[PDB]
């Protein structure tokens, strides 16, 4: 919030790893959604 | 924690929210500011140790 | 890695009111070989050299055009089954409010 807390290096690396996992999961989800949209276009044109 | 509190009083903190790039920062977010403050304070304390 | 492919832009020595069979088949082949190209977002921009001027026009590939291009193999000027329902025109405009950039090959030049 307003006051800055102190975070240890272990906590910081763990938080960064969690954020990286979150973003890679979002990327995989977006890739599967792209696959679904592409399949929709292909079977609409077929 | 008291070290971070003491830093909260200096001028450097005041500018660390307006011109972050000058201080190798990447964002004005509280997360980034806290991470950078913790890193610098831990580094200085480790060097002193 | 952050942007999204939107197609290609190519020059034209002279204006033609219709997208050429070569252009449609090229776009269809590219889309078929590469899943990244979405058939609804990608387009083709044609810059034709009219007298002392460049005329720009944007075209989109319809699913019928995609299928015809992917199945087609003739590279001639008038391939069979090329119909004006294979493409549609999309709205494009110019803007001074931001600047784009270029990206060329590393080892050699492009041409």
């Amino acid at each position: 919030e307003a006051k800055p807390k102190f975070l240890s290096k272990a906590e910081r690396e763990a938080e960064a790893l969690k954020r990286r996992q979150q973003e890679v999961e979002e990327r995989q989800r977006m890739l599967e959604e792209e696959r679904k949209k592409r399949k929709q276009f292909q079977d609409l044109g077929r | 924690q008291d070290a971070v509190d003491y830093l909260t009083w200096t001028f450097l903190y005041r500018r660390m929210t307006q011109n972050p790039n000058y201080y190798n920062l990447q964002g004005i977010s509280h997360r980034h500011l806290s991470d950078h403050l913790s890193e610098l304070v831990e580094q200085t304390l480790s060097d002193l140790e | 890695k952050e942007m999204e492919p939107l197609g290609w832009i190519h020059t034209q020595p002279n204006e033609s009111p219709q997208l050429s069979p070569q252009d449609v088949t090229t776009h269809a082949k590219i889309m078929a070989d590469n899943p990244s190209w979405d058939g609804e977002k990608t387009i083709i921009i044609t810059c034709s050299f009219t007298p002392g001027s460049c005329t720009l026009t944007a075209y989109k590939l319809t699913p019928s055009g995609y299928e015809w291009g992917r199945q087609n193999t003739d590279k001639g000027n008038n391939p069979k089954g090329y119909l004006p329902s294979h493409y549609e025109r999309v709205q494009m405009l110019l803007s001074d409010r931001f600047l784009g950039f270029f990206m060329v090959p590393a080892q050699s030049s492009w041409n």
